[PDB]
RNA sequence: UUAUCCAUUUAUAGGGAUGAAUU
RNA sequence: UUGAAAAAAGGAGGGAACGGCUUUGUGCUUUGCUACUCUUAAUACUUGUAUG
RNA sequence: GAAAAGUGUUUAAAGGGGUCCCCGUCUCAAAAGGGAAACAGGUUGAUAUUCCUGUGCCAAUAGUAUUAUGAGUU
RNA sequence: UUUUAAUUUAUUCAUUGGAAUUUUUCAUGUCGAGUCGUGUUCUUUGAGAUUGGAGCACUAAUACGUGUGAUACAUUUCACA
RNA sequence: GAUGUUAGGAGGGCAAAUCCGCCGAAUUUAAGCAUAUAAUUAAGCGGAAGAAAAGAAAAUAACUAUGAUUCCUUUAGUAACGGCGAGUGAACAAGGACCAGCUCAAACGGUUAAUCCUUCGUUUGGUGCAAACCUUUCGACGGAAUUGUCGUU
């Protein structure tokens, strides 16, 4: 039934062997349901969940070595860049935004909005 | 000729492309598929929709001591691919049926 | 020998802090004020427009004008790919008489 | 001063050299392509006066708009209605020839780019040739610099096909101000609608 | 008739599937069946 | 005639005196 | 009224190109020796797993 | 042509074949036109020119190296 | 948890650069053309010898200019842009 | 100028109440109907945003004058239009909400494009468990640009 937070210290190679015994044992099952049987049908569904859990893990072990790999180097692969709204990526950042003609700048600088309670 | 500084898209996941184990689901009981087994030693297997004889062929080599001969395959009306297998000479489909279960 | 300086030379230059003038607009400028002395039209410009008024232009200011054959040599004789005209207002006075 | 010079050579247009000049230039406009990029303006002078700079990611483009009236668009000639509405063949559109170039180049060849502005170039009887200036919003020479960076918003795609370009403000009549455009401000259909608008009033 | 396309074949096998009745053990914790011959798929 | 327009073709030799045919 | 086309195949015309191995010089030329060029079928071995 | 759509070489720098020349819109449209090759018997509760036994047929079959098979040339 | 006001502590030393007003000189610059405008057509408007728009033809002036000042025009003020 | 599965990017489609462009009827009203009316509406086609559009005067006034746009109260069912029929019908001022101004082009700076961008980098920081972000100034090698970038107003 192995939960998680064992599986995150394994290896690779070992996750994908116990991940294949999974996988073999749930076909075994699968077999068994298929012929007249009913007596481990119901163990079927924990197998499941197990093989989807040592999954996730691989994929994200896999997913941290990928980012660990394009850490970085200005471009990337879509997948690992900031996937968010097109519209939002489309839009200029707010540096850019902010960034101001010279001459208004200094305008800015000289006569800023002051503060001048009135009595 | 591409070169990519970094590639577009890169699946870091493990395949979903069905290996062995989802290719070849279970094999067929019924008294059709039994009488196969008994006369003519072929195993009938229900297999994904998307398998491919030579798919099937490998999956059968993989998953048990089978050498198979000819594939025939059907997708029946449930929506599974129906593989009968008839193995090579050298093999008794009978022994390998127990052997499998 | 009137070649404008290079990026690199500007560079030393500053680091350590009379030539070609260039660009029609500046050139008309110069030929308006009657600063120049020289000045050297290419052949052909793909708006002729642009450049059309220049030679009348030096016509009435009495500068010297001259219709030279490449606006790539033109452009060469400075540092950019192409040039429209080139202006040589003041000269060394070695070379004065040339 | 140069730009001063060719300005007013422009302004002459009938004269002698500058008919020339338009005479060749339709001629060759009337060979190439309907809409096709061009490298530099053709009128670098009137370029810079509307938006034209030469940053990385301005464009021109220019575009052939055939002149004249569009027949109303009915199967054969006949319209079905009323007398008032009978007619076709003297239709004239409400958008001006100018509108119409930069919208087809700004819409389906250009969808990436922004229209910022057209000026005329030549015409003959058949053609009314336009340069349309152009930009690339996603090119970082723009996007950074802070005088035109407001082109790269969102609020900007397709000006040409809101009304919004130059001549776009033309034929909406907001050109002029005043008493003789009072109708028609913060847009005619908008105007249209306020003053239809029943206001109630909870209390009452 | 007796020449499918995969497709029409496919959702031929989804109706028959949908035909079925509710399993009778839910029934413990239906108005869309369609006969054959009165009521057609209109594929 | 250069705009424009039409035609023709693989845009195939500038103007006059019942076989084969290609490197 | 004279009764489809094309994929595909074939035939002909034409005469481009022309043995192999070893040695020398800058794919080409020169020098020396005689099993060669095809052809199916099988078999073996690397090349992604070389039959539907 | 505002577009939506409407037309399809009308003024194109429109992929193949050989060792630079020579061809040349693409694509879909036939379960009765064109077209590589299959027959018999047997077998199932329900399939069969499709499984079984037998007997064939068609198209592929990369290179290198042996073998054999025959041709041709000395 | 979010931010955004008030309050609390700034003090020394460096210098490149810029800004505003203020004197006093000299500069009287520049100000968007097939665009405005007129004609004519059609549309739209409450817009009326045409309100805006559009097609076509014709096609300007430089700030002493040109454009508004709801009746076509001339001659000319003035105001406002 | 073509050409590139060259390096990097963008557009395409969905959704629409408000919104922006076109395009555009007729029923209807006029006790008939043809201009009018319905209506610069419905439908059609295109395009945006959290709002859009408008907007910093070629504005209104004729006053002791106001001073971008928008919106509300009004002006006003008024001036006006109209087979002067049916019907349609604003604007300025006034009172408020809200209030924000600006930069190109042109002028000027050539004892030098001061600009700008791509790729490759370099090394101080800040929050984060990581993931990412955040900023910091420094060069190169490219280009772009004198057919005009940047500063000055
Ligand atoms: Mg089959
Ligand atoms: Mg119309
Ligand atoms: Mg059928
Ligand atoms: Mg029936
Ligand atoms: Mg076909
Ligand atoms: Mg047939
Ligand atoms: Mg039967
Ligand atoms: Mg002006
Ligand atoms: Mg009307
Ligand atoms: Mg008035
Ligand atoms: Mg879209
Ligand atoms: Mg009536
Ligand atoms: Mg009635
Ligand atoms: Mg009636
Ligand atoms: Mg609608
Ligand atoms: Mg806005
Ligand atoms: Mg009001
Ligand atoms: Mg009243
Ligand atoms: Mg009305």
């Amino acid at each position: 039934n192995v939960k998680a937070y064992e599986l995150r210290t394994l290896k690779k190679k070992e996750l994908l062997d116990k991940l294949d015994e999974l996988k073999k044992e749930l076909s075994g099952l699968r077999i068994s349901k298929a012929l007249g049987n009913s007596a481990k049908n119901s163990k079927i569904h924990g197998v499941r969940k197990n093989v989807a859990r040592v999954l996730t893990v691989y994929n994200q072990k896999r997913k941290m070595e990928l980012r660990q790999l394009y850490k970085n180097k200005k471009f990337k692969p879509y997948n690992l860049r900031k996937k968010l709204t097109k519209n939002k990526r489309l839009q200029l950042s707010p540096k850019q935004k902010a960034a101001m003609t010279l001459r208004q700048k200094k305008k800015v600088q000289n006569f800023p909005q002051r503060k001048y309670l009135v009595v | 000729a591409r070169n990519p500084k970094c590639p577009r898209i890169v699946k870091s996941c493990h395949s979903k492309t069905l290996d062995k184990y989802g290719l070849i689901k279970y094999p067929l009981t019924s008294e059709k598929a039994m009488k196969k087994i008994e006369e003519i030693n072929t195993l009938v297997f229900m297999c994904d929709k998307r398998a491919n004889k030579k798919n099937i062929k490998k999956s059968v080599k993989n998953l048990f001591g089978i050498e198979c001969d000819k594939v025939n395959v059907l997708n029946t009306l449930n929506g599974d691919k129906k593989a009968y297998v008839r193995l090579s000479g050298e093999h008794d489909a009978l022994e390998v049926a127990n052997k499998i279960g | 020998a009137y070649k404008p300086e290079s990026k690199t030379d500007k560079k030393q230059r500053l680091l350590n802090k009379l030539f070609l003038k260039y660009g029609i607009n500046h050139i008309t400028k110069l030929v308006e004020n009657k600063k120049a002395n020289l000045v050297v039209i290419a052949n052909d410009v793909s708006p002729i427009e642009l450049v059309l008024f220049l030679p009348a232009l030096c016509r009435l200011k009495e500068v010297p004008y001259c219709i030279v054959k490449d606006k790539a040599t033109l452009g060469k004789l400075v540092h950019k790919k192409t040039a429209t005209a080139v202006c040589l207002e003041s000269v060394k006075k070695e070379d004065q008489e040339k | 001063g140069a730009y001063k010079y060719i300005q007013e050579i422009w302004k002459k247009k009938q004269s002698d050299a500058m008919h020339f000049l338009l005479r060749v230039r339709t001629w060759e406009y009337r060979q190439l392509p309907v809409v096709h990029r061009v490298s530099k303006p053709s009128r670098p002078d009137k370029a810079r006066r509307l938006g034209y700079k030469a940053i990385q990611g301005f464009v021109i483009y220019r575009v052939r708009v055939r002149r004249g009236d569009r027949k109303k668009r009915v199967k054969k000639g006949i319209v079905h209605g009323k007398p008032k509405h009978q007619g076709v063949h003297k239709q004239k559109s409400t958008r001006n020839l100018k509108s119409v170039a930069e919208g087809k180049v700004g819409k389906s060849i250009c969808g990436n780019l922004r229209v910022l502005n057209s000026y005329w170039v030549g015409q003959d009887a058949v053609y009314k040739y336009y340069e349309v200036i152009l930009v690339d919003p996603n090119h970082n020479a723009v996007r950074n610099n802070p005088k035109i960076n407001w082109i790269c918003n969102p609020v900007h795609k397709h000006r040409e096909l809101r009304g919004l370009t130059s001549a776009g403000k033309k034929y909406r009549g907001l050109r002029v101000k005043g008493h003789l455009s009072a109708k028609s401000r913060p847009s005619i259909r908008a105007n249209w609608k306020r003053r239809q608008l029943i206001k109630l009033r909870k209390c009452r | 008739g007796s020449i499918k396309r995969f497709r029409l074949k496919q959702r031929l096998g989804k109706c028959r599937r949908q035909n079925r009745p509710v399993p009778h053990w839910y029934r413990l914790k239906n108005t869309k069946r369609r006969h054959w011959r009165r009521t057609k798929l209109g594929l």
